[PDB]
This record gives C-alpha cells, sequence and structure tokens, in this order.
C-alpha cells in the first residue's frame, strides 16, 4: 500500500491531461543510464497489455539539471559531509573523492595517537562487521545513528591516526622503539665531558649539545624517543608541529586552486583560465610557496655544530611585506636574499592589478 | 558493560613494557600489575 | 639511509598501484586512493625526518634519568 | 588549528596520564592490585569521555571546516540542486 | 568520479491504460525526477486523488492492525523478499 | 640577567593566556547553549548539525591553551624585563581577542541556532558568520606568536 | 635565598586556585540546582538521570583542589621571588578558568534540564555541550602543572 | 642611545591594545549583525548571501588592527627609546579604539539594515552606503597608525 500511494502520488505530480487521454512526464535521468530505461518501459507496458509502446522524447531547454554521483556503500559518508555545506552544481568537480583520503588525514594530524588510534578503529570495525544485525534494529538516540551513518568514514579516521600515531610517537603520550633511540647518546655527552660532578645539584636536568658524539641518523621511521624522555620537550614540537602544519596547509590549498583549471577548461570557457588559474597560483606559490621552501631551506643548512645566531622565519616573512632591508639581529638566509625577495612580492603585488584590471573587457 | 576486556590488552602489554626497562623496580611494577589486574579480569558474561 | 628506502618503497604503491587494479567500477576511486593516499603519507614522514636531520637542539633531560638511560639505551 | 588542536591533543593525554595513571602506578606494595583495579576504571571513563569523545568530535568538525572553507572555496561554488530520484528504497522495511 | 553524472530532461509519453504499469516498473529502476508540470493547483483535482485517499485509509487500518499484534505481543517475522507492485484490479480486492 | 620581579609580568602572560580565553570559550559554550535546549523542543533531528558553534568556541581556550604552553617554555630565572614584557603583551593579545571572539560566537551561536530549527536554510549562512567570528581569536594567536619569538 | 615577603605571592596562588574554582562549582551546583527543581514538578522519572550537571561541577571543585595542595607541599620559607610567581600565575589559571567554566555548567546545565522535561532527547545533547564546558576547567589545569612544576 | 629597562612596556601595550580592541570592535560589528542575519531569513532565505556584507566589513576592521600590531611587534628591540615606545602606543589606542568605535557603528547600522531589507530590498542598495562610511573610520584610524609608527 505504501508503493501503490507512493505512484498514484506521482500520477497528481503527472500531466495536466488536457492533451490528450494520455501522461505526459519531463522526467530527469542519466545520459549513459537510457538503455536501461528504454529496457524496462518497453516491457513495462507490457503488463498493461497495451500493445501501443510508450516514447521517450529528449529535449534540449535550458532549465538547470539537478546533480547526481554514483554512490556506492562506502563513498556515501564522504559525499553527505562535502553535501552539507552546499549541493555541487551541473559538472563541478566532487571533492569527495578527494575528501575520502584528506578528511582523514587532516583528522588524524590534529588528532594524532597510536593509542587512540587503536581505540576509534577497533570501535569502526565492530560497527562495519555487526553492521547486518546492527541496521536490523529500527532506529535509536542520535548517539548511534550518525555514528552508525559514518562507520566508514570512523574507519579511515582510525587507520590514518595509527599512521600518524607513528610519525610522532604519542601511544597514550608514550612511546615505541623501533630500531632506534639513536639520538640518545648519553655516554658521548658524558664521558667526553664531565660526568658525576655534575650528576647532582648544579644540574637537575641539564641540556645536551649535537655535536660532540651525540646525534647519529635521524630516527628512520618518526620522532625518536629521546625527546619524550626529556624536559625541553615541547620547544622542540613547537618548532616541529608549526612548521609542518603551514606546510600542510598550502600544498592542499594549492590542490585546491589547481582544481579551479579543471572547472573552466571543460567549460570552453579559456577567459576564466587567464584571470583565475594563472595569477592565483602566482600569487600564492610567491606569498605562500615561497614560505615552504623556506622551512625546507632552514631544516637542512643550519645544525648544532656551526650557526647558534640562526635567523626565525617570523621575521623574514614580514620583510618581504614591510620592505626594510639591513639589519644586524637576522641574518639572510642565503646569498642573494635581498635581491630574490624584492621580485617574488612585486610579480605578487602586479597580480592584483592583472586579475582586477583584464577581467571586465567583456 | 565489557570495558574489562579492553582493560586485558593495555595492561598486558604495559607489564611487557616494564619489564624491558634500577630495572628492579622496574620488574617490581610490572610482576605487580599484569599478574594481578590480569588476574582481575574476571569479569561478567 | 632511510630516505632512498622509503622513497622506492612509496614510489611502489601508487605507480605499481595504478597498474594493478581490478577493472570494477570502483577503477577510478581505488586509484585516486593510491595515489592521495602516497602523497599525505609520504610527504608526511618527509617533514618529520627532514625537520630532525640537521638539528639545532638537544633533549634537556632530567638528573635521575641522564644515568639511567646510558645504563639501556 | 591543526598545530592548536594536536599540541592540545597531545598535552590533554599527558595529563591524563601523568597524573589520575600515576597515582596508581607510583605506590610500593599494594600498587597492581587493589589501588590500580579502580585507578584505571576512573582511567577508563575519563579517556572516553574526554580524550576520544571531544577531541575526537572537535577534530572531526575541524578538519572538516578545512574543506568547507579553505578546499572549496578555490574551485567550488556550489548553488547545486540534488536529485532525489523516484524509487521504492525509502520503504526497505519501513 | 571526478566529473559528475549529466542529465537529460527526457519527456515521456505514457498512455491511459499503460500508467500505472510503467510508473511502477520506474520506480524500481529508481532513477528519474518526475518534475512538476502543474504546480499552480491546489491539493485536489490531480485526476488521481480519490483513491490516494483510499491508500491512506488501507494504510490507517494498516496501522491500527500494527499496533494491535505489538499490544499482544507476536512478534511478526520479516523473511526480507521485496514484493511486486499490486495492479489495480487488485486494489479493489484488497480493501475486502 | 634581570631583576628579581621581572618574571611576574612573563607568568601573567601566562595566566592571562588562559583565564580569558576560557572565559571567552565559556560565554561561547553558555548562550550557544541555551540557544539548543530552546531549539530542540520544537526540532529534535538537528541537535548533532547544530552543536558546531559550542565546538567553534572551544577553540578558542585551545587558542589560548598554546600561547599559555609556550610561554611558559620560555619562562627562566633571570629572563629579561624585554622578554618579560613581550610574553605579557602575547597574553593579553590572545586571552583578551579570544574573549572578544567568545562574545561574537556566543551571540550568533545561539541566536543562529533558533533560526535554523525554523528553516533548515540558514545553515550555510550560520557557520559563514562563524568563521568570521572565530578568526578574531586567530588574529589574537599570529600576533601572540609574533611577540613571543623575539 | 629569596626575600621574606616572597612567600606571600605562593600563598595567594594556593587560595585563589581554591576559592575562585569553589565559586564556579558553586554557580555550577546553584544555578542548575534550580533547574532540577522546576523540572522535577513534572517529570520524577528523570531525577537521578538529571544530576549530571552538578557532578560535573564537582569535577571543577577538585580541579583546584588538587593545585592547592601541590602548591602548599612545595611551599617553604627563603624560597625564591622567581618560584612564587610561577604558583600566583598557576593559581589564577585554574581558579579564574574553573570559575568560568563553572559559569558555563551552570547556564547550560540549567537550561538542559529545563529543556528536557518537555523531550527526552535532549539529554543526549546537553551531556555534550557539557563535556566541553568540562575541558575549559581541564585546560586550566595544565597550565597550572606546566607552571608549578617548573 | 640605550633606553630604560621599561621601555619596551609601553610600546608592547600598543600592540596588545590595536588587536584587543579592534577584536572587540569585530565583535560587535559581527554579533549585532548576525542576530540581524537570524532574524531577518526566517522570512527572506534568498537575501541570505547578499545579507552578508555587514559582517565582511566588520571583519576588515580586525585586520585593520593585525596589521598594526605586525607593524608594532616587529619595531620592538631590546633598549628602544622612550620616544619610539610612546609612538608605537600612541598608534596602537589610535586604530583600537578607533576600530572599537567603526565596529561599533558597523554593528548597529548593520542590524537595522538588515531588518529593513527583509521589508523592502530598496534599502540595500542604501545599506551598504551607510557601511562604507562607517568602515572608513577604521581606516582613518589605519592611515594614523601607519604614521605613527613610521617614525
Ligand atoms: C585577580 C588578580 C590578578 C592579578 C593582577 C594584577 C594587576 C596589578 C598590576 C601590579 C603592578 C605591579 C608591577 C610592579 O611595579 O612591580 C613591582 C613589584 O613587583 C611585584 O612584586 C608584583 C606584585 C603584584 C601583586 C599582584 C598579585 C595579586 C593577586 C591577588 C589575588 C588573590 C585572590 C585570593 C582570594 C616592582 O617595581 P619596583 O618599584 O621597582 O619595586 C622595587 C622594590 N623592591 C626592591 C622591594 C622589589
Amino acid at each position: 500500500v505504501r508503493k501503490m500511494k507512493a505512484i498514484y502520488h506521482t500520477l497528481n505530480l503527472c500531466n495536466i491531461d488536457v492533451t490528450q487521454k494520455c501522461l505526459i512526464a519531463e522526467v530527469w535521468c542519466p545520459v549513459t543510464d537510457l538503455d536501461s530505461i528504454q529496457f524496462a518501459l518497453r516491457r513495462g507496458t507490457e503488463h498493461s497489455g497495451s500493445t501501443v509502446p510508450s516514447i521517450l522524447n529528449r529535449m534540449q531547454t535550458n532549465q538547470t539539471p539537478p546533480t547526481y554521483n554514483k554512490t556506492n556503500k562506502f563513498t556515501y559518508g564522504f559525499q553527505n559531509i562535502v553535501d552539507a555545506y552546499g549541493i555541487g552544481t551541473y559538472r563541478e568537480i566532487n571533492p569527495a573523492p578527494y575528501t575520502i583520503i584528506t578528511f582523514p588525514f587532516l583528522f588524524a594530524v590534529m588528532f594524532g595517537d597510536l593509542g587512540h588510534g587503536i581505540l576509534m578503529t577497533l570501535f569502526a570495525v565492530w560497527m562495519v562487521l555487526r553492521e547486518s544485525r546492527i541496521l536490523s534494529q529500527k532506529n535509536e538516540n542520535e548517539m548511534f545513528s550518525t555514528i552508525f551513518s559514518g562507520r566508514y568514514i570512523i574507519l579511515l579516521m582510525g587507520v590514518f591516526s595509527i599512521y600518524t600515531g607513528l610519525i610522532y610517537n604519542d601511544c597514550f603520550s608514550k612511546s615505541l622503539n623501533i630500531f632506534g633511540s639513536s639520538w640518545s647518546v648519553r655516554p658521548m655527552f658524558d664521558i667526553y665531558n664531565w660526568t658525576e660532578e655534575t650528576l647532582r645539584g648544579n644540574p637537575v636536568l641539564q641540556l645536551n649539545p649535537a655535536v660532540t658524539g651525540v646525534f647519529g641518523g635521524p630516527y628512520p621511521f618518526g620522532i625518536d624517543p629521546i625527546w619524550n624522555i626529556a624536559t625541553n620537550k615541547l620547544t622542540f614540537l613547537n618548532s616541529f608541529k608549526m612548521k609542518m602544519s603551514v606546510i600542510l596547509g598550502i600544498i592542499h590549498m594549492l590542490f585546491g586552486v589547481s582544481l579551479s583549471l579543471f572547472n573552466h577548461t571543460y567549460f570552453k570557457k579559456p577567459l576564466n583560465i587567464y584571470f583565475g588559474f594563472i595569477p592565483e597560483i602566482i600569487f600564492m606559490t610567491s606569498l605562500f610557496g615561497y614560505l615552504v621552501i623556506l622551512i625546507f631551506y632552514k631544516w637542512t643548512a643550519y645544525n648544532a655544530k656551526t650557526s647558534e645566531k640562526a635567523p626565525s622565519l617570523l621575521i623574514h616573512f614580514i620583510n618581504m611585506f614591510l620592505f626594510s632591508y639591513g639589519d644586524s639581529g637576522n641574518s639572510m638566509l642565503y646569498s642573494g636574499q635581498k635581491g630574490i625577495q624584492c621580485f617574488l612580492v612585486v610579480v605578487a603585488l602586479l597580480c592584483v592589478p592583472w586579475m582586477l584590471l583584464f577581467k571586465p573587457l567583456v | 558493560i565489557v570495558l574489562s576486556a579492553w582493560g586485558v590488552i593495555m595492561l598486558i602489554m604495559l607489564g611487557i613494557f616494564f619489564n624491558v626497562h634500577q630495572v628492579s623496580y622496574n620488574c617490581f611494577i610490572a610482576a605487580s600489575l599484569y599478574l594481578l589486574l590480569g588476574g582481575f579480569s574476571f569479569c561478567q558474561v | 639511509l632511510p630516505v632512498v628506502i622509503f622513497t622506492t618503497f612509496w614510489g611502489l604503491i601508487g605507480i605499481a598501484g595504478p597498474w594493478f587494479v581490478p577493472k570494477g567500477p570502483n577503477r577510478g576511486v581505488i586509484i585516486t586512493m593510491l595515489v592521495a593516499t602516497a602523497v599525505c603519507c609520504y610527504l608526511f614522514w618527509l617533514i618529520a625526518i627532514l625537520a630532525q636531520l640537521n638539528p639545532l637542539f638537544g633533549p634537556q633531560l632530567k638528573n635521575e634519568t641522564i644515568w639511567y638511560v646510558r645504563f639501556l639505551w | 588549528r591543526l598545530w592548536a588542536l594536536s599540541l592540545a591533543h597531545a598535552q590533554l593525554s599527558e595529563v591524563l596520564w601523568t597524573m589520575v595513571i600515576h597515582i596508581g602506578l607510583k605506590v610500593k606494595s599494594l600498587a597492581g592490585g587493589l589501588a590500580l583495579f579502580f585507578i584505571f576504571a576512573a582511567f577508563a571513563t575519563l579517556t572516553v569521555a574526554i580524550l576520544l569523545i571531544m577531541e575526537g568530535l572537535s577534530a572531526f568538525l575541524h578538519a572538516l571546516r578545512l574543506h568547507w572553507v579553505e578546499f572549496q572555496n578555490k574551485f567550488y561554488s556550489g548553488t547545486g540542486f540534488k536529485f532525489l530520484p523516484f524509487s521504492f528504497e525509502h520503504i526497505r522495511e519501513g | 568520479l571526478f566529473r559528475s553524472e549529466e542529465m537529460t530532461l527526457a519527456q515521456l509519453f505514457l498512455q491511459s491504460e499503460a500508467a500505472y504499469c510503467c510508473v511502477s516498473e520506474l520506480g524500481e529502476l529508481g532513477k528519474v525526477q518526475f518534475r512538476d508540470l502543474n504546480p499552480d493547483v491546489n491539493v485536489f483535482q490531480r485526476k488521481f486523488v480519490n483513491e490516494v485517499r483510499r491508500c491512506e485509509e488501507m494504510d490507517r487500518k494498516l496501522r491500527f492492525v500494527e499496533k494491535e499484534i505489538r499490544k499482544a505481543n507476536i512478534p511478526i517475522m520479516d523473511t526480507g523478499e521485496n514484493p511486486e507492485v499490486p495492479f489495480p484490479r487488485d486494489m479493489i480486492d484488497l480493501e475486502a | 640577567n634581570g631583576p628579581e620581579y621581572a618574571s611576574f609580568f612573563a607568568v601573567m602572560g601566562a595566566s592571562a593566556a588562559m583565564v580569558f580565553s576560557a572565559l571567552g570559550a565559556a560565554y561561547g559554550t553558555a548562550k550557544s547553549g541555551t540557544g539548543i535546549a530552546a531549539m530542540s523542543v520544537m526540532r529534535p533531528e538537528m541537535i548533532m548539525k547544530s552543536i558546531i558553534p559550542v565546538v567553534m568556541a572551544g577553540i578558542i581556550a585551545i587558542y589560548g591553551l598554546v600561547v599559555a604552553v609556550l610561554i611558559a617554555n620560555s619562562l627562566n630565572d633571570g629572563i629579561s624585563l624585554y622578554r618579560s614584557f613581550l610574553q605579557l603583551g602575547a597574553g593579553l593579545s590572545v586571552g583578551l581577542s579570544g574573549l572578544a571572539a567568545g562574545f561574537a560566537i556566543g551571540i550568533v551561536g545561539d541566536a543562529g541556532v533558533r533560526g535554523t530549527a525554523q528553516q533548515p536554510r540558514l545553515f550555510v549562512g550560520m557557520i559563514l558568520i562563524l568563521i568570521f567570528a572565530e578568526v578574531l581569536g586567530l588574529y589574537g594567536l599570529i600576533v601572540a606568536l609574533i611577540l613571543s619569538t623575539k
């Protein structure tokens, strides 16, 4: 009866019936799915006993079509998460194939733990393995319904947080050793320096240098456990975790601005490419793509043995915009730094006239 | 409800990690914990 | 070196993945996931060591703990 | 914010270890028995209702808000219309 | 699946005798977006508002029975099998 | 080194970074939390979709927590008075601007979830205002950062 | 060693960590306590379930209690002026953040139990907002400990 | 040459008050006008992308305070002159409290503008014009904050 009510509800939605004693329906349908509807409609009218087959006329109007996405049991959770903010228009690039990986990845960097990564995915594999008998029961409160709707989202969240939990140890804030700890060079610091007088008294928590005999090899997979047992732990981590956060922030936003090209080269609108893709990828490489290569350059160049007076990336990012160059507090990071940086700002400066003034010529 | 079963594998592996790493204090806390809280895993079904 | 070991091992998954994939309806999704998961987990591993390689610091270790760490490493 | 939330999650995981499980662990003689059985039981509901629930939900929506604002503003416009196909899949069992 | 699916706005020509059977088979397929041709009409005068009332009282009596069995605690098996759509010649026999 | 009373202004920067920021996050949780209970009487279906201003206001305390840790890590005895004043202005600019941001998420999160129940079209617009409401605490972060590197 | 008046600032942190957290725990108990009595006259079944905001407000009180003992265990005559300023900044950053957290628990705990008398679905939503208001008192703890250890 | 030991206190208070008061002005501009969005949108859901202009004009007030807070934080040094530190303090108040005024003005006329726009859309071309004159009050405070931090 609930089917028959639905068919009689959509026949109310059907033709004004003024034209003939027949029903006309302007339905939307996928173009590549068109053989299956015609094969069904040809035998659908056969059950009624009619010798007249119903026909399907294709229109060429200008009403806006709806969107449609091929939806699986897995990618439905990542689809409606994107669809909650805004429905996609006709033939825009769906970010949902990219949201499958990047959104559990961006969750895992800010929720990174091996121990909580175990807890998240073991709850997740319980939700998907027993999912037949859980779905058999009708309906429950909102702390089971949204959780069951995202059982595959929380699966990839628990898997990736195990991996990013290995990049920075942090298994219930504890750590593991996999053929490592090769920073903590005890002997060399004290053997090559003074051992016992220093053990108690003047120092209770004294620092290690890296250039006596101490640091050999940077822990082949993750953060070495010597930081977690130290007391200066955060000043290395907040130096690390702030740089990598803006490293991931650019190349994710660079990946977004490169997809604006494929939304303009498909519409055959070459006007939009010459002010939308070209100056935007120059504006982000000059200001922000230059920032991520300064993080890589400072990381490899300077070390513990030389260069205690190492420059800071906060001040040198300011001297790009506030054009004052020449100071003794912060040295240049590399030779010819004054010449390349003024060139990078003016080509970021003139992009704002180039984007603005040349597009309204329509 | 069965949260004690979650308490097994975490406290078993914690006892192993204290067995590795004077060291006799680390073994004393280890042998006290997984022999007893693993023994306290007797819970309802 | 760990860098040359993992680069070809992350150069296997996501290159040979687009090559060894079923012809089912999920082919496009599977390839995308190999491409992505490859470019995320490699560069995450890349900036962790590079922010270790050529360091400027040392672990500020407490008292007892320093001799204790000599005994074990 | 993916440095702020990760630093807050790391510091919360440290304090919920070093305060409430260290009290059970740093006891000489009767530590592994009657003491740490109820200490871990208090630690069990704390790491779930605080460290798993809200930190797992805050990082879920703030990994989400980087996609809605800083990823879907470069290419995505999104006025849109949804399909809603006429089917009998609404009536599965009820 | 990075580009989209593309839609057509085709046009149907359904006969009066083949008006229930084709739309019911379209619902089992489930890939159509029936659009309102006449939005400026009331809830009645839609040619089929007579028996969509009758399907609601058939639903109303069936909601009453479903309350009655669970009040007497005879839990009904599902035995999951999607049945086929009943023809309108079986609709008169269903109320009896 | 510096004077004996130098460390007081820096630890005031470590406490005002947390006190005013948690107070800002408190008003964002309290004012929007009253909006949830008035909304859900009529519309129970959207409470998972409606607890987003409670979560966006929670980052204000996390924004204050980062600077509170960063100031407490640079603390040592005999800091210069110049280094101590920088951490004081670091804590005030991330605490009180977080208190400003918590006021914005508190009011808009209150009235926005009232209109979200009566009309679901506001949800695209409501979270868009909450973007501009949260960046006030975020702008207070990067000035607290650039004051703490010196 | 330090001066004679150095101990005054540290004992102020020992009191303000307990005083201001008690004011928060009181407002979490008092403002939500009126919401229980207005709810109870219609729904006597949800009374043992409705005490969950006044229990979480009690957790705000023990956040100030653990740092008050930890500061008082660190008290000594002849302490340096640097050590006393940390314990003053630790005491303010947990009490006034606990006063903020106890403010937030009292507001949404009152309006939550007034709302759940008309809908039982709000009970899982109210307990979600109370968790986010609870970590505000918890965030004040981890800055109080990182200041008092050094 | 070398200033006194207390000199950097005033310039730091110019860096903080340029960000605290400007975010407080942008708080009132977002909150008071964001109330007017949710009150208007219950009857006119179409105008919800056009009505978010009063909340982004208040957002510029925050960036007006963010810029000079960076400008002051880069002129800072150990032992600056007492003349230079009073400049950065007077620069910070002239942009924060002026942005507080411009943010309070945007919030009032932004809220009242979107209420009457729900009843007549002809106000919308006039609402932006009053919102311009409220926004230049922050810009007037910005350009005097720059000339004080230049010296």
